[PDB]
RNA sequence: GAGUGAGAAUGCAGGCAUGAGUAGCGAUUAGGCAAGUGAGAACCUUGCCCGCCGAAAGACCAAGGGUUCCUGGGCCAGGCCAGUCCGCCCAGGGUGAGUCGGGACCUAAGGCGAGGCCGACAGGCGUAGUCGAUGGACAACGGGUUGAUAUUCCCGUACCCGUGUAUGUGCGUCCAUGAUGAAUCUCGUUGGUAGUAGUCAAGCGAUGGGGUGACGCAGGAAGGUAGCCGUACCGGUCAGUGGUAAUACCGGGGUAAGCCUGUAGGGAGUCAGAUAGGUAAAUCCGUCUGGCAUAUAUCCUGAGAGGUGAUGCAUAGCCGAGUGAGGCGAAUUCGGUGAUCCUAUGCUGCCGAGAAAAGCCUCUAGCGAGGACAUACACGGCCCGUACCCCAAACCAACACAGGUGGUCAGGUAGAGAAUACUAAGGCGUACGAGUGAACUAUGGUUAAGGAACUCGGCAAAAUGCCCCCGUAACUUCGGGAGAAGGGGGACCCACAUGGCGUGUAAGCCUUUACGGCCCAAGCGUGAGUGGGUGGCACAAACCAGUGAGAAGCGACUGUUUACUAAAAACACAGGUCCGUGCGAAGUCGCAAGACGAUGUAUACGGACUGACGCCUGCCCGGUAGCGAAAUUCCUUGUCGGGUAAGUUCCGACCUGCACGAAUGGCGUAACGACUUCUCAACUGUCUCAACCAUAGACUCGGCGAAAUUGCACUACGAGUAAAGAUGCUCGUUACGCGCGGCAGGACGAAAAGACCCCGGGACCUUCACUACAACUUGGUAUUGGUGC
RNA sequence: UCUACCCAUGGCCAGGGUGAAGCGCGGGUAAGACCGCGUGGAGGCCCGAACCCACUUAGGUUGAAGACUGAGGGGAUGAG
RNA sequence: CUGCUGUGAAUCUGCCGGGACCACCCGGUAAGCCUGAAUACUUCCCAGUGACCGAUAGCGGAUUAGUACCGUGAGGGAAU
């Protein structure tokens, strides 16, 4: 849920936060947790090379099974609920009945003591991971792969999910959370369901100390920068460049995707642009 | 005020920016002392 | 044969002048006297007195310095003067650690990185590793001593690994000493080999694994302790004053770690069976399954109190050995107050969700017929730093420089306080002085009568200022505005008051007999109220310490910004919209590898632009077609008023005609603002209009002693003339020579080879200027087989 | 070693004030939004030191100082 | 003559050069080839020379000289 702050001072009138009812604890488990330090957006260069990143509050890596494949047929407990500071979702912990402990993408609807199965067996619940293969189409899933193996990596951000289409070959058909209509091998797996914490869209973060606790950085406007520094930059007030929008490096607007890449074939239908 | 001069001492610092080992890191380096051999310097480097 | 001739190059170097015996002699504390030393004393020593700091200007740590420390000498350099002195000069001496801070122990960021990958070479990255504290782990505290070191040395008492001895053999051996199934018949059983043979049984025992071991921010409340204020008691003073002989006053009224105990507080179910999930294995962890109680039970952690340490140490004081080194040495009780410290990495709340090594179990493994375990003896178990300065004259500042420099401790009285004033301890008077009522400058102070009339502007000053009672507007986002505004009181003494409150002596409460609870005389602290009275001009009497109100614009806001003339309306911001990105994504840093993005995945990232929040659709949004209302102020809108006596900013109606500028960029908008502008009340030396006082300069004397500038010089004025503005030229006028203190009209004064303007060149920026290059498509190389075609 | 930003690991922020949800209710109420009394102690909250800054003014301007001093001023639990 | 890219020759009736080609011709026999001494320079050492300098010259350096000093550093850098 959400819970508004009242407007007690000017940096929370409008300010919102997550109502954290779904925390069933304030603590990680120290087994599954690992250091995480702040990059500040430099690479290994020591360069910014993304700008806008740095300060934000220290943050510990939970280590999350997105690649669930070894526990095929063994079945989980839903432990606790907690909060991930490195994901906009909550992350759910399983007791695995066979007495190992993981954290997964915590699905919209789970609740402390649910049962969660692996496997092609397993039912089409959510928190359930069975391959495409054996997940029925027509059906909400989430933390989907893109090769098999490789691990979740689609519609793993809060309330988002994809949608199975359908399943021809040895592909299936996936409506992803930007509508786009993408061809993923069957036998990569998914966790059938949405994921949870679908409200957290709707914070307001009400000052820039939130955005600062969560380590965006200011974002100085092109028009206002100097001629030298961005190609907006210059003239007698706030222009819009002098001409349609260019990057800071010049780049203007319009499809960055590179051609000939080897996904081009198996994306069947890109994401809608404003229609 | 804030009357902080440029130079602020600091000995680990100075061996750890100027110093023999981080000069002999580089060849360019290398290629300072070396020159400042040729030179007669005393101190090679801090 | 020339390195052959200088007066110019704001030339270069060295030595000197001119200003000049001139400025200055470096804060906002302050010195004086007596004596000493000495050739010489404002400055050094000693004794007083006075003054300054006292959340430091006291005492330490760190960095940095590096001998500056101490002793003895020196005084021609330095010290802004002198100097006998010194951080200066010279010699000698001085720095003592199992425990302190580091290494030998860990790792974070980050560095380097065997191989390796990438790259024409150079090299870029990077795995394993290895470094890398600012963090983790880790054993010591009091007292004394030196001229200089002290958790280091010494004294006392503590705490961290080994060798030779003794106590037990806690179990097993070459035997015996327990547990296990050890076996026959589309299976069967016990009917043998065969409960023998093996394993575990010992005593111990990872580098290896496997697992616990491990962190945020805020907020109290409680209990303590340090500290502080008293007090029993103890030891002393009579400080030439009116009183004051103990009733008064002054000093003490101390003592650590360790060890013992385990209190307040905090946290905890426990015992079996199974299990490969933790790569193998585990008895460990985890999971599941059960049994029992969730209790004033038990176990950990744990401030503190108490005991010991402590018959020692230390101490007020005592006498005299003034080499002043010595000895002797009392009392030490209770209370109040009370931490920013401890319990406490606790507890509670919150979101922004908070870094591995040792430690402890487990096992595989291992030594081993014993070897090993614990206990008690006597004996042993590193390197570096350590002086000294360290808000400073020893560091960064060229200087003994008004600047900067992280952390620790934080007495008393007022006080909310770490503000402020005054003070304790402690440390200083800090390094030019003495004088002198000049102007003038600066910093303070006061000011009649006015009271912003000053001025661009209330700049500056002045003013309000605190606590408690009341009482508080428009508007509002319902939070605010707000401490709105405005009004009253505040001192001291007495009584209520042997009061109320907080603490807490005993007796009893239950009793588990406790480090127990409740109450509580007394004692000690202590608020506020009421009623009287007292004094003054004044009771937040000093110091300290909001001015307030109304408006207009801009920006929602807190915040950021041109270090060094711009802090703003600029940037940022929370919110919004658009675009890109389906994931070693896009986008960036790279030739590449690779990296960030992100250990993120369209509720996410990047980029662009807006910049809280609210409003902004008219016949058809089937037609002229974006609407015609309104909040829309260029408004020059005049007209009128409001506001001033004259009233800017601004506020209103009437105004302004296809208008005009915003179907999302224009209008509003509470709050906020060292933003811009204005009007008020108050206030005032801003002003009418200035006067006086003090201090620092200025001035005088003594010492030291520059500077920019300088073609010259026994350098007038007038009217002229001149490169058109003359001390230097003309004709006259004036004027004895040389200073000193002032003023600033000229010397087209100094300063900076004008920034303006032009010309020549440059740089950087822009672009549909030119030309290139970085960043993408075509052909064939890599690369290529048939068939259905 | 200045400064801009960032990363790791530490530290600091005197004092005072205001008073953001869940308990019990008078309630509101069929029931709810929600008013009030207590508790709680939030906030790029308020006043104000240290600390950081640098708005005004005067002085300095061959300075004490190649950017400072005096007096005021801003932030002062945070984007410190 | 030569780099990269592609395509790609026989054996002397061959192939290459003579600044196209029949060739009159001439010269030579690459790619698989490889391999020698005899000319430039002086950190350093020895002996010398100068119509070279002679302490502001001559080396920056006759002297503490790449020292003192300056700079974080690369580096600059004396005077005597």
């Amino acid at each position: 849920g959400i819970r508004k702050y009242k407007p007690t001072t000017p940096g929370r009138r409008g300010a919102s936060v997550s109502d954290f009812a779904e925390i069933t604890r304030s603590t990680p488990e120290k087994s599954l947790v690992r250091p995480l330090h702040g990059k500040g957006g430099r690479n290994a260069h020591g360069r910014i090379t993304t700008r806008h990143k740095g300060g934000g509050h220290k943050r510990a890596y939970r280590v999350i099974d997105f690649r669930r494949h070894d526990k095929d047929g063994v079945n989980a407990k839903v432990a606790h609920i907690e909060y991930d500071p490195n994901r906009t979702a909550n992350i759910a912990l399983l007791h695995y009945l066979d007495g190992e402990k993981r954290y997964i993408i915590a699905p919209q609807g789970l609740k402390q003591g649910d049962v969660i199965e692996s496997g092609a067996n397993a039912d089409i619940k959510p928190g359930n991971n069975l391959p495409l293969r054996n997940i029925p189409a027509g059906t909400v899933i989430h933390a989907v792969e893109l090769r098999p193996g490789g691990g979740a990596k689609l519609a793993r951000s809060a309330g988002v999910s994809i949608q199975l289409l359908g399943k021809e070959g040895t592909y299936a058909a996936l409506r992803m959370p930007s509508g786009e209509i993408r061809r993923v091998d069957v036998r990569c797996r998914a966790t059938v369901g949405e994921v949870g914490n679908a409200e957290q869209s709707n914070i307001n973060w009400g000052k820039a100390g939130r955005m600062r606790w969560k380590g965006k950085r200011p974002t100085v406007r092109g028009v206002v920068m100097n001629p030298v520094d961005h190609p907006h930059g210059g003239g007698e007030g706030k222009t819009s460049g002098g001409r349609h929008p260019v990057s800071p490096w010049g780049k203007p607007e319009g499809r960055t995707r590179k051609p000939n890449k080897p996904s081009d074939k198996l994306i069947v239908r890109r994401r809608r642009t404003g229609k | 005020a804030k009357g902080k001069r440029t130079f602020q001492p600091n000995n680990r610092r100075r061996a750890r920016v100027h110093g023999f080992r981080l000069r002999m890191r580089t060849r360019a380096g290398r290629a300072i002392v070396a020159n400042r051999r040729s030179k007669g310097r005393r101190a090679l480097t801090a």
